[PDB]
């Protein structure tokens, strides 16, 4: 039958992108 | 002959796949065990992370004031 | 002097050896930035399979 | 205001086949050069594409680099640097590569 079956991505193996979406959705980062 | 021998080579199967279906259904059931214990252990493990970390936290401001 | 000055020396040395063992055994990552059915899977990667093959 | 004149099975023919276009870097970079990324229509119905990426839907499309395409179009940055040939051609050859 259709059982679910569980599975992330396990084969396939940062800071700047965090910081500019920071930057976007609290604006400055001194606040 | 490579086709021949490579006939050879060739493992017999049953095209029923009961064997191999109920084979999946074991191990999917076996990795979601271990996943819930994986979760719990991890809670716990996160949590003794901050008490450890806030520990460090005072030692490090308090050593650097103190030595200097 | 020289000798107190190693003396010195080593100490802070100490002091850096415990630092570092306690935050290597708190490794500090970064945060992180369905389930799926078989068969609608397996049907997927058979059609997938001619196309993303030479 | 002409009124809409869509046709339900066709356009979700329709719909697959032009998924699978944007797939396709060069079709991002001529849609680039004629400015279809300045409209804003266009955005809203890059949204309706995200219909696609639902797994019934998905079961159907041919051509995977689409989705992944599409996320990358989500930066308007990356919309007008495959105006630029160059780029294009580094996309080009990506996918060439992992192909």
């Amino acid at each position: 039958s259709l059982d679910p079956e569980i599975i992330g991505g396990q084969n396939n193996f940062n800071l700047q992108q965090i910081f500019q979406k920071i930057i976007q959705e609290r604006g400055p980062f001194r606040d | 002959m490579q086709i021949d021998t490579l006939i050879n080579q060739l493992p017999g199967i049953s095209t029923a796949p009961k064997h191999q279906l109920e084979k999946i259904k074991k191990l999917q059931n076996s990795i979601e065990e271990k996943q819930l214990e994986r979760k719990s252990l991890e809670s716990e493990n996160e949590d003794l992370k901050l008490q450890l970390a806030k520990r460090i936290e005072t030692f490090g401001r308090l050593s650097c004031v103190l030595f200097q | 002097i020289s000798s107190l000055l190693k003396q010195d020396k080593e100490l802070d040395l100490q002091i850096q050896d415990c630092m570092r063992e306690m935050t290597s055994i708190y490794d500090t990552h970064l945060p992180k930035t369905q389930k799926v059915n078989a068969e609608t899977l397996l049907d997927y990667g058979r059609k997938l399979s001619k196309f993303s093959s030479a | 205001l002409l009124s809409k004149v869509p046709d339900d099975k066709s356009r979700f023919e329709i719909e697959l086949e032009f998924v699978q276009m944007l797939s396709n870097p060069w079709y991002l970079n001529f849609l680039a050069q004629h400015k279809y990324f300045e409209d804003e229509a266009f955005l809203q119905y890059l949204e309706y594409m995200e219909y696609w990426r639902e797994p019934e839907y998905v079961k159907f499309i041919i051509y995977p680099t689409c989705l992944h395409m599409l996320t990358l179009l989500k930066n308007p940055q990356f919309r007008n640097d495959i105006s630029r040939a160059d780029l294009s051609k580094q996309v080009n050859d990506e996918i060439y590569y992992e192909w």
